[PDB]
DNA sequence: CCCTGGAGAATCCCGGTGCCGAGGCCGCTCAATTGGTCGTAGACAGCTCTAGCACCGCTTAAACGCACGTACGCGCTGTCCCCCGCGTTTTAACCGCCAAGGGGATTACTCCCTAGTCTCCAGGCACGTGTCAGATATATACATCCTGTTCTAGAGCGGC
DNA sequence: CCGCTCTAGAACAGGATGTATATATCTGACACGTGCCTGGAGACTAGGGAGTAATCCCCTTGGCGGTTAAAACGCGGGGGACAGCGCGTACGTGCGTTTAAGCGGTGCTAGAGCTGTCTACGACCAATTGAGCGGCCTCGGCACCGGGATTCTCCAGGG
């Protein structure tokens, strides 16, 4: 469930990273937070 | 049966272009390909309709379509 | 990190090699089949089509479109292009005599 | 004193109009006759052709080449050109399947 | 009979393209048009040769030329 | 640089000749027309039964849509060399005329082999089935393409 | 004028994802075997259409001069194909999401073979006969020859 849950810097992890291939998924259980999707992926990665 | 000309989907037309060696496919080619396919089908099927009507049959066989394509110089092997 | 991000044309060539060596039909059976029925409805209301009857029409239409696309593609390089255009098909049918 | 000096293209279009509404044979008779005999002598020697036999060959060859030139010209505007090329003819024969 | 492929002169090829509505004619068109005409003549006359050989005749008639053109989808009227 | 008036030349409308191909006429003869007569393909009636039509689960690969950017269609420039318009001089094209002799066309005699049956039998077709090459499946493995990092060459700058 | 540092093109190596293969096993038509059985073959009869011979007249090839239309050569030049550059958009790539294609299943009947049946229909045979075509007479429509002209087009002058 949800749309953003990851232990590292999230990239819209669903339950899987959207916009990425299926051969990258990790299903480990750690301390997961949202932080408004790491404050909008670190303000668009410091604006490109 | 309406709007069945859209049954030839965009990837289906794209796959036909890839079989023909086409590298880049324009966005306006799908309407033109559908129109060409509709015109080609409106000749062969109508030819098969006259073949079916003349044969005292109400179902179109592949055998009648074989002569319908053959009479236009497009003979098909394997039926 | 970034994905592979294939350049425009690379996957197109892979699709070209795959479909030029495989004989599977590109057009789906049912959407093409219903197109036969609605076209034949203008000529006969009470008409039926065999499974092999729709089969023969599909391969002939696919081969004709592939042959048309081959002539359409060859006109593109002839016209200093790599993208097929609707005017290229209109040139292809007229040269072949199919208007 | 200034010469008329017609620009290229206008007289060519004039020749197009004067030769599309006319029906005279453009290719001369004996040059086409001698070409037929040379080609036929490679297949069978001591072969003769009737006068009307070459007449059928001459009109059919001109109409086939005119129709080929029509597709050759149509390829030029399709390729954003007004001058026909030898590659234009090769494309025309390939599309026709010849 | 040699060098008879040059009998189709450059203005004659120029005149043929004028009938087809060709604006400008390249210098390499005449050599290609002669080759295309030679290939086309090599098929029609050879077919007419077999027609003449089948009739036990030594002179090719106009009717055999018509049948040679008719079998390739280029039927001719008037002969 | 664009708009407009005047004149050079290929093209179009028109009067007179005529001539040679098109229109009209005479036989008449051979192919179209009339009647009869059967073998026989075909329209019609009943059975059926095998394949197509219609609807239903489902699941899953196929397809619509949106975000992004880089190969590419397209707009614009010059040039120069490739092609057209025209003057000149050959050149073979066409018609004018004449035979030639292989050769197309026609007629006839005759002779082989193909039309048409009888019988049969041995190769071909429908049915049944063991089976052996292809497809699905998946970890393994290619395999080339895209991209990142480093190597080396080139131009710019500063000092002696 | 030479050495030093900056910058960038390009060869090279590593990661990535869609296919090339090495089995495991299913599997499903493939070809072999069988039993017929239905069409081709040996043999025969008869006749008819072409092979061959002859004729004939006809028509294409070779072979000349004449001439004037046109191919060919060359000069001037002029407008266009293409190399090149710049813009941008619109189509390649990629997954989210949806949605219908297809596999399998069930039921029904639309109707194509299949078998009789009976029936008009067309090839073939006498008998015939009337306008199509080869040929001849006539005649007029447009090719030819000029004559003239509107009439569309390019070059030069003006704003």
């Amino acid at each position: 469930g949800g749309r953003c849950l990851a232990f590292h810097g999230p990239l819209m992890y669903e339950a899987h990273y959207q916009g990425w291939k299926s051969s990258w998924d990790e299903w480990v259980g750690y301390d997961r937070i949202r932080a408004y999707n790491e404050e909008n992926i670190a303000m668009k990665k410091r604006l490109a | 049966l309406r709007d069945n000309i859209q049954g030839i989907t965009k990837p289906a037309i794209r796959r036909l272009a890839r079989r023909g060696g086409v590298k880049r496919i324009s966005g306006l080619i799908y309407e033109e390909t559908r129109g060409v396919l509709k015109v080609f089908l409106e000749n062969v099927i109508r030819d098969a309709v006259t073949y079916t009507e003349h044969a005292k049959r109400k179902t179109v066989t592949a055998m009648d379509v074989v002569y319908a394509l053959k009479r236009q110089g497009r003979t098909l092997y394997g039926f | 990190k970034k994905p592979h991000r294939y350049r425009p044309g690379t996957v197109a060539l892979r699709e070209i090699r795959r479909y030029q060596k495989s004989t599977e039909l590109l057009i789906r059976k049912l959407p093409f089949q219903r197109l036969v029925r609605e076209i034949a409805q203008d000529f006969k209301t009470d008409l039926r089509f065999q499974s092999s009857a729709v089969m023969a029409l599909q391969e002939a239409s696919e081969a004709y479109l592939v042959a048309l696309f081959e002539d359409t593609n060859l006109a593109a390089i002839h016209a200093k292009r790599v993208t097929i255009m609707p005017k290229d098909i209109q040139l292809a049918r007229r040269i072949r005599g199919e208007r």
